[PDB]
């Protein structure tokens, strides 16, 4: 998986490693860290993980659980291809039966940039 | 009379409730047995999220109904 350090940006971190990217951040507050919601539009553009707590069920079809443990964001492979269908699989709440199927295309990494910029008011960027 | 509510770790809460209940009132109810602040709480019936001010009874929530508990989540 993957659990990065501990900066305000965390969540965004994550959400950059399940699309094969990385970031730089010149300080993110709490007011702009990564929540659901914003993790929800990264989802909608390549839909392969479930955001979650520990012990949370992760969609069978996600290849990602993207968990947040106290105010902490963390990945952890999962089992599936990264499949998930819409906000009842990134949820963890669907009905979903595992599947084979084409890898998933990762957004890119301007797409994903323009959403981080946005959102951190340019603090976070993708490198 | 009593609904269900789900957790994402597939753990069932039972809450005693009435048809006129709040949405509200019913997140207070979820943390008096959970620990989760409402303003975290996002529930879900019918596949739709409920909305604080309605009731139960707006959304044809009746008795032994199962409700979803996702949760709004910060952090790293
Ligand atoms: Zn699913």
């Amino acid at each position: 998986g993957y659990n990065p350090p501990g900066d305000g940006a965390c969540g965004y971190r994550c959400l950059a490693f399940m699309n094969g990217a990385t970031v730089v951040s010149a300080g993110c507050s709490s007011d702009l860290w990564c929540d659901d919601e914003l993790a929800y539009r990264v989802f909608q553009l390549s839909p392969t993980f479930t955001v979650t707590i520990p012990g949370g069920r992760v969609c069978p079809n996600a290849k990602y659980a993207m968990i947040c443990d106290k105010q902490h964001w963390r990945v952890k492979r999962a089992k599936g291809v990264g499949l998930c269908l819409d906000e009842s699989c990134f949820r963890g709440i669907c009905n979903c039966q595992r599947m084979s199927g084409p890898p998933p295309a990762p957004v890119s990494a301007a797409v994903l940039d323009h959403i981080l910029e946005a959102a951190t008011f340019g603090n976070v960027r993708v490198v | 009379m009593q609904i269900f509510v789900k957790t994402l770790t597939g753990k069932t809460i039972t809450l005693e409730v009435e048809p006129s209940d709040t949405i509200e009132n019913v997140k207070a109810k979820i943390q008096d047995k959970e620990g989760i602040p409402p303003d975290q709480q996002r529930l879900i019936f019918a596949g739709k999220q409920l909305e604080d001010g309605r009731t139960l009874s707006d959304y044809n929530i009746q008795k032994e109904s199962t409700l979803h508990l996702v949760l709004r989540l910060r952090g790293x």
